[PDB]
């Protein structure tokens, strides 16, 4: 008897009375307000304990925002014999759910934005509290994240490959911040890159100083130090990435 | 109330294989990473393997890398350690653990620990 | 703010040795090739040695090959030049350099340079 009357969910048991209280309907938990019989949605207080329901009234388990920030709405019996879905004390530690990472502070709220934990700087997405992954622009600075940690190196963004550099490489950049790096080679950890006028690493076939190079489309690293098959054709590249004339 | 119970341990011979199970009860672990540690004779407990609930993130200690694989059955609240190419040096008390709270899963910072089970690899 | 500071210079004699160090501060050079150049009296600066951050790839000027060894300690953010079997022709100001931006490590195109230290080898 689930019907959406005026944008509000009620459940009639087949009774002039719409159900109230905790209801499990088709393996999903709902709470119908005892005054109005409406299915709770969003952050909800029930008997002085805190729960979270999605817009359909389905009780959620995980990390969701209430008026005091992101709380861990935990499986039953995670802390202090909590009932299923109830927000719990969870202090000064990481939380791992599925493939997501959170960090919880002294207030049992998940960190959002930039935070330092054991001398490492992390970024957790303000919208979800989930560890940042992939390319990100924050306060006009470009970063490339993995598991909440800014990565250092050359990675593909929406405008091509950027140099996400160690701190203080250019214009007092922050660790992992993309930097201006124009019309120059970058030699980084046994790999070679060439950066054009827009500070992006070039890819594919290039002629630089009269020498030919091929920069791998997936990494922007020069083919170097051996024979490489490119588009069904074997070429030979010097240790410096310079292509030797001929086919092999 | 919460308990992790290892089973499937005991004797095996070098080059052979064994699968350990760890069944969790008292709460659902279907979102939590689960892991294995081992305490070799006369040595400190050490990390073996850990993995997320989806299996998409897994780590292995250098000593078991390419011989042991971790897997789960979430409906059964259970984690497995498939041990292949067993060596005498794999002899140890094997512990499962769940819901790590440290900066990485190699660190022995886990909300829940099993009872440990003996694995003895001979010859 | 970023500085490369050479040390280990002095007066030594033919057949002897010196060991130069170059301590970097202000940024980490642990991914960058680092190199040594020298300026002999009345002559231009010339390449001496270069190497990768892992030390797996090193290059030497013909004149010093076999006698000089470049090495690094990434944890200390420092590069070294072990100078054995010294010759009078090794007399020069020695400069450390870091983060080459030219096509190869031989070209004197490096993002950072030290201020140099005197090495003198008497007959």
């Amino acid at each position: 008897g689930m019907r959406t009357i005026d944008g509000k969910k009620y459940y009639f048991n087949t009774t002039a009375e719409a159900a109230t209280g905790w209801q499990t309907i088709d393996g999903k938990k709902y709470y119908f307000n005892t005054n109005t019989s409406i299915a709770s949605t969003g952050y909800t207080i029930i008997n002085d304990k805190h729960f979270y329901f999605n817009t359909d009234g389905i009780m959620q388990i995980g990390v969701f925002k209430g008026p005091d920030g992101f709380e861990y709405f935990a499986p039953a019996n995670t802390d202090a014999n909590n009932i299923e879905g109830q927000a719990i004390r969870y202090q000064n530690r990481f939380l791992y759910l599925h493939d997501n990472i959170y960090y919880f502070g002294n207030n049992s709220k998940a960190a959002t934005g930039w935070v330092t934990i054991d001398g490492r700087r992390y970024y957790f997405e303000p919208n979800t509290a989930i560890g940042a992954n992939g390319y990100k622009i924050i306060d006009n600075k470009n970063f490339y994240f993995r598991n909440g940690l800014p990565q250092i190196g050359v990675f593909k963004g929406p405008n091509g490959f950027e140099y996400f550099a160690p701190a203080n490489t250019d214009a007092n950049n922050i660790d992992g911040q993309a930097i201006r790096y124009q019309n120059r080679f970058l030699h980084l950890l046994g790999n070679i890159y060439y950066f054009g006028n827009n500070s992006k690493a070039v890819t594919g076939w290039q002629t630089i100083n009269g020498n030919m190079y091929y920069f791998m489309p997936d990494t922007a690293m020069a083919a170097a130090g051996g024979l490489f098959e490119i588009d069904g054709v074997i070429y030979f590249f010097g240790v410096d990435g310079v292509k030797a004339p001929g086919i092999y | 109330q919460v308990q992790l119970v290892e089973s499937g341990g005991g004797l095996a011979q070098a080059g052979g294989s064994l699968r350990l199970s760890c069944a969790a009860s008292g709460r659902t672990f279907s979102m939590d990473p689960m892991a294995w540690f081992r305490q070799p004779p006369g040595k400190e407990r050490e990390f073996v393997a850990a993995g997320s609930s989806t299996g998409r993130t897994t780590y292995y200690a250098d000593s078991v890398k390419g011989r042991f694989t971790i897997s789960r059955d979430n409906a059964k609240n259970t984690v497995y350690l498939q041990m292949n190419s067993l060596k005498p040096e794999d002899t140890a008390v094997y512990y499962c653990a769940a819901a790590p709270y440290g900066a990485n899963w190699y660190r022995d910072e886990y909300a829940y620990w099993g009872q440990g089970t003996q694995v003895t690899v001979s010859s």
